[PDB]
């Protein structure tokens, strides 16, 4: 298993950690990062 | 010889149409059949997704939407009650056919989603009912949506009854055609001319059925309208010949439920 | 040999990293071809 | 931005037909106006669908996550 | 259709025609006080201030932001946030009233200061209504 939490946008790679953890990816230097998707399930209507 | 009023003559066949010279009827008739078969002939299609994962580049509900338009079967749905009916707090197997969907992107070379890949996990109870309408050449019909390297889609559809009034998606119709005096015996039209009306204006595949005119005659002021020229195509989901009977059968009964009503009704006071 | 402020520069332009790159080299910079 | 399913105007269906088309032209080597008959888009209503159609979704997948 | 005005085939428009999308992107950073008196990202509450919104705080994970995949719509909050003074004023970012929808994206960066700097994006499906110009 082993939750994720954000990504990096070129190296793009679950990650995560939190506050004063630096910002940068356990990798690329590039600072940017998203948060991806929930656990929780999306709904939609088909039309 | 035989049978009453109303009267076909299959013109032609095809898997996908119904090329008909219906005739002997009242026009009203004629479109109130067309009217029906287009939007109130129940069906069935997906109307509820639920996105697990997606990393494609259609965000959810554009896919969702697409998902809703991929024709889906219902030879039967006659034995499948509209999920609003039911009595299952939601859906269940007795309303709704459950699909799935996973893809990945494998192939480092554009992995294509197609609705063959739907799954459907719900008990079909055994009726066609949930297939992915295919009239694809290679077997694949209806190119979902795209993904590349490491692209995941996971969902859940659940596709209930439904008819057009409601969404399109439920349209077993595609598109009918429709045309009546080829020649304009009755002059239900005033041909706009520069010059030669006859000219101008292309005539019809449908002339030859029908007696051209013949100048000397005066004007059929008692003319009315029979024989129309009609061509249900088709979708899928239903049988071109459905499109038609059910369309025939779905109004019939709404035109009955106007007696249930006139019954009801008076039962009814003190 | 002094070092003197900052010029914002015109994009796609000669001092621009994307005037040399094509294609590949900008859909990988997520910049837009 | 990928094939349109079906066609807004008439409905029929049209999101399986894609393929075929851009086939029908590089390979077999067809003009459009025939190559679109040639897969059943008889009247316009949907002709234009196909013809018109701008399949960005591929420039889209180039680029990452 | 009259007088500048059309009709519009409601059928095609179900099947999608001239449905759009609609991306917005609110945002926020982290303010400073020099000495070191730094803001936050959070999912604050009472903690003595009271000084909070009235949007649905809920739909905020703990690093005060929302994930991706959420549902947004009355002034859900988009983005916790705390100053401190003298303990727990907010500062917050709502939703757009009117507008409603689903997260599209956020993302978390640094600042040249080093300060966190966030843009959060909502994406909505807006369909061709009776009002609508063309
Ligand atoms: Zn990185
Ligand atoms: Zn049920
Ligand atoms: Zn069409």
């Amino acid at each position: 298993t082993a939750t994720l939490k954000y990504i990096c946008a070129e190296c793009s790679s679950k990650l995560s950690l939190s506050r004063t953890d630096a910002v940068r990816c356990k990798d690329c230097g590039h600072r940017i990062l998203l948060k991806a998707r929930t656990k929780r399930l999306v709904q939609f209507e088909a039309r | 010889m035989s049978e009453e009023g109303p009267q076909v003559k299959i013109r032609e066949a095809s898997k996908d149409n119904v090329d008909f010279i219906l005739s002997n009827v009242d026009l009203a008739m004629a479109n109130s059949l067309r009217r029906v078969m287009i939007a109130e002939i129940p069906t069935l299609a997906i109307d509820s997704v639920e996105v697990e994962t997606n990393t494609t580049v259609l965000a959810d509900e554009f896919i969702a939407h697409r998902l809703g338009l991929i024709p889906l079967q219902s030879m039967d749905i006659e034995q499948l009650e509209y999920s609003r009916d039911c009595f299952c707090e939601d859906h269940c197997d007795k309303c709704s056919v459950v699909l799935t969907l996973q893809a990945f992107g494998e192939s480092e070379s554009t992995t294509n989603v197609y609705s063959k890949d739907l799954v459907i996990v719900s008990n079909l109870m055994g009726r066609n009912i949930g297939h992915p309408i295919i009239q694809d050449k290679e077997g694949n019909g209806v190119l979902i949506c795209k993904l590349r390297k490491g692209q995941e889609l996971k969902l859940t559809c659940v596709a209930k009854k439904g008819i057009a009034k409601e969404h399109a998606k439920w349209g077993p119709a595609a598109a009918i055609e429709f045309e009546y005096d080829p020649w304009n015996k009755l002059k239900h039209t005033d041909y706009w001319y520069e010059q030669d009306s006859a000219k101008e204006w292309p005539q019809s595949k449908n002339c030859e059925y029908e007696d051209p005119p013949n100048e000397g005659d005066p004007f059929d002021y008692k003319a009315q309208a029979d024989t129309f020229y009609m061509n249900v195509e088709s979708v899928g989901s239903i049988p071109v010949d459905q499109v038609v009977v059910r369309g025939i059968d779905t109004l019939q009964k709404k035109v009955a439920s106007i007696l249930l009503a006139l019954t009801q009704m008076d039962q009814d006071k003190v | 040999k002094v070092f003197i402020g900052r010029l914002p520069i015109m994009l796609r332009s000669k001092n621009c990293y994307l005037s040399e790159a094509t294609e590949s080299d900008l859909y990988k910079l997520k910049e837009c071809p | 931005m990928i094939v349109p399913v079906r066609c807004f105007s008439c409905g029929k269906v049209v999101g399986d037909k894609w393929e075929s088309y851009l086939n029908l032209l590089q390979e077999d080597e067809l003009d459009e106006g025939t190559a679109l008959s040639r897969l059943g888009l008889k009247r316009y209503c949907c002709r234009r669908m196909i013809l018109t159609h701008v399949d960005l979704i591929e420039k889209f997948l180039r680029y990452n996550p | 259709n009259q007088e500048d005005s059309m009709i519009m085939n409601q059928s095609s428009i179900d099947r999608g025609l001239f449905r759009s999308l609609f991306f917005r992107s609110y945002m926020d950073q982290e303010k400073k006080y020099g000495m070191s008196i730094t803001e936050t990202f959070e999912k604050p509450q009472r903690t003595n201030t009271l000084r909070m919104k009235h949007g649905t705080y809920d739909k905020l994970d703990d690093d005060g932001l929302i994930a991706p995949g959420v549902r947004v719509s009355g002034e859900d909050v988009i983005i916790g946030k705390t100053t401190p003074i003298s303990s727990k004023r907010d500062a917050s970012t709502p939703l757009r009233s009117t507008e409603n929808g689903i997260v599209d994206q956020v993302l978390v960066t640094t600042n040249q200061d080093g300060l966190k700097f966030v843009k959060v994006r909502v994406r909505t499906t807006k369909i061709p209504q009776i009002g609508d110009k063309f």
